[PDB]
């Protein structure tokens, strides 16, 4: 037997069903064989000694358990190295971080940063199943702050964009709901609940 | 064999029933159907969206309707009351059996099991469960149903009565404007004990 | 034609069952009924409380209680060892048929697919689903039921079994001591391979 | 009577169904029972595990198994298509009766009810339910079931559909290594609208 | 009577009717008095002496011990039922602002702290933490070990650091307790991931 390539390089995404196609190894000159498969566990694919088709098995593949597998297959009638990548599927809800947020607003400033908000998803870095959306869930009716997301560190830039009269004691407190950029996932929607996380301004 | 089942038919044409009191005429299909097995009723209800307002009911997060049924002392749908406006028959195919219905008492709820205006018997009205919305992307949303069998009748005419509201509260609307299609909601079935012949 | 249901009856007059072995006298109301359907018995089951001890349940958090059903080897019931003190029968009309029962075998659960001592297939033996309970406010209170057929027979005399268990563990009460009236259970449906006629 | 069944028996003597495509030969019992109600069907599903890899499946928290069962124009069960390898048939007991089934097709899914390839009413296709494993420290683990009725038929010589897919995803695998003896799942009963005799 | 003082003892969430103990006498029992005499979370057998457990659940983390003051008749004797401990209550990392910081080129530092609280009985491997790496450390690093004086995790590093190269040190971990949970809470057990951040020292 005669592998058509020494290294072969598929992909198949996340929580794919069982059964999934998930690459074929082709050779000509045939049994296939898994001869082993780093990191060796959970038993997630399965290859056709017949045809050479690796499918997953019934085990779900879990990217945030395991982000690529390196199948060594032998063809009978020399070894070839395959890299399955594990696509991520936005399967995990973002989290804010910080439990005691209290904001700061100097006396009629405009355009400076309000605050930073810290959020935590476990989804791939740089994707967009990873940084957050964030909406105003109430309080902002105003129309004086905005959100931005800081994807180097995804994180909830809260700026303001108006000027504030300490005497007012004007209430600017507000409350935002994070939610990724990426809808979320078949899995993981009807399991959402964005309870409002709150934010307290403080006038200078 | 077919004088066991009292339905809507599957799959009517046109709409069947008015689910919100803000719709001027029929606006969707209420497929209803009612087993006699021994001493128990297995009803099996959906309703499928024909009305864009209530299509467009999938856009939102906290949606509730109720459909209501009311049957005289021979069990006949009192179609002037109730939300479902064609009288149910018996099985013919998969049509309704066109066709006189003498032993519909048998189906209506009992009135020993679920009494009329006891409060001391209040509870015993009510069956819970819970149907699905099967969304674009493949993902279902649970809605609460709770079924009130005879506990309030309203009309003097009304001798058995079945209440069915489907309630949904979700974090993210199960579709958009530009996505939703029909509010389907997945079969529900449920038992009651049926009142004699 | 009714011989194809076995109950106890709608709103018994007296209590028929007793689940609490502390309570002196039957203490509650044990409506089951059960209905061949095909190879198959759907059993519809729930309690109505009578005694105070029984009602007093709904003010705690962690409650549990079983009802044990024994059958003979001819499916009557054994009214010295289970919960349910009245033998079971079939319908007439809102009743129970006085009479003798010669089919009750066919309603019990089978041996085959529920084996009495046999650890490798203890797992066969259970089924779980929740019943509600209706508060004082109109919330829906979810209760667990396990279900355990024909696993364990303590006394020779019996052949079949069937324990139904509602349990709740939960962080906040369903009612406060003042609000408190009666614990009625949701009906619970299940279903069960039964045993050859 | 015996004619309103069509089921895979119980427990049957040799694995009946190849569930995971993987495995080499038949690898869990698949108990399936359709019982008439009716304009519906009954029907009661659940898996035994028999191979090792199948069994394997209680160390894992993520997993998910299907079986389909294809039936042609006449209700004749599929068995080089499908997952299950033993023709349905009628009860003799608790064994498969032995004969030909003209009547097959009454027990289908309704084409009408359940379309083939109709995406306006694709939501139709659905049904959702929760069945249980329960463990070696007698702990009941959800487990999703989704069951798609006719939607594709592959094959030409496919007319009726049943796509019975069991998934869970938890935070601890129910079972390890040491510990695991079979993977049961509890009886799950869904209806259908059932096809023209 | 045969003791003055009798001694049995019970599982918590145990179910109805599970035979707690047994009171002997040389005949009519009866629960003269109780402690705290709330919930009514036992029954005594009048006839034969036997306490059991009834449908109101009991509870190790609400009450640990009952004292029963129980008379035969045909003088008064004392009961302690004590309640033995079970695994239903999930773990909680009460601190949120977990953000170690790593000395450059050190190896055998103490990272930092994660405190945990479990309202198990305490001292039992139904309250000990267990630490896993849920992610983060898939390249053999840091370390962390339960401390039973405390119940809390230690996260200590072994491996060497260079501050230039600023290694991505920051990982997720999840919390169980030594023992099995209890049947009650498996199936409903979520391992959250609960970061920590790892600064490198300049």
């Amino acid at each position: 037997p005669v592998f058509t390539q020494d290294v072969f390089v598929g992909s198949v995404e996340e929580l794919s069903a069982a059964h999934t196609l998930v690459m074929k190894i082709n050779a000509t000159d045939i049994s296939y064989r898994i001869v082993s498969l780093e990191p060796a566990y959970p038993p997630v694919f399965y290859l056709n000694k017949d045809t050479g088709e690796i499918y997953t098995t019934s085990v779900t593949l879990d990217r945030e358990e395991h982000s690529s597998y390196t199948l060594t297959v032998e063809a009978r009638d020399k070894q070839a190295q395959v890299q399955i990548r594990i696509l991520d599927v936005n399967d995990n809800i973002p989290v804010v971080e910080n439990k005691v947020l209290e904001g700061m607003v100097e006396e009629n400033q405009v355009n400076v940063e309000v605050t930073r908000i810290k959020v935590f998803d476990a989804d791939e870095i740089g994707s967009d199943n990873w940084l957050a959306n964030f909406t105003f869930a109430s309080g902002n009716e105003g129309g004086y702050f905005h959100i931005e997301t800081d994807a180097q560190t995804n994180e909830g830039i809260v700026t303001l964009i108006k000027e504030v009269d300490y005497e007012e004691m004007k209430n600017l407190d507000f409350s935002v709901i994070v939610a990724n950029k990426a809808a979320f996932h078949k899995s993981i929607r009807s399991k959402y609940k964005p309870t409002p996380i709150p934010i307290k301004v403080k006038v200078k | 064999d077919n004088i066991n089942t009292l339905w809507t038919g599957v799959n009517p044409t046109e709409a069947n029933c008015q689910i919100m009191n803000s719709s001027e005429s029929n606006d969707c299909k209420l497929i209803l159907t009612l087993v006699k097995t021994g001493a128990l009723v297995t009803a099996f209800v959906y309703v499928i969206g024909v009305s864009n307002n209530f299509n467009m009911l999938t856009t939102h997060r906290n949606i509730n309707f109720t459909a209501e049924l009311f049957f005289d002392s021979t069990g006949n749908l009192l179609t002037r009351l109730s939300s479902l406006k064609t009288p149910l028959n018996h099985k013919s195919g998969q049509n309704m059996a066109t066709g006189a219905i003498t032993n519909a008492k048998g189906f209506m709820p009992s009135t020993t099991a679920y009494p009329f205006n006891d409060n001391s018997r209040e509870k015993e009205n009510y069956i819970y469960g819970t149907c699905y919305y099967t969304a674009s992307d493949r993902t279902a949303f649970p809605i609460d149903i709770s079924v009130m069998l005879n506990r309030r009748a309203i009309n003097d005419e009304t001798s058995y009565c079945i209440r069915i509201t489907w309630s949904w509260n979700t974090g993210d609307a199960p579709e958009v404007q530009t996505s939703a299609t029909t509010l389907v909601t997945s079969p529900f079935t449920f038992y009651y004990i049926r009142e004699d012949d």
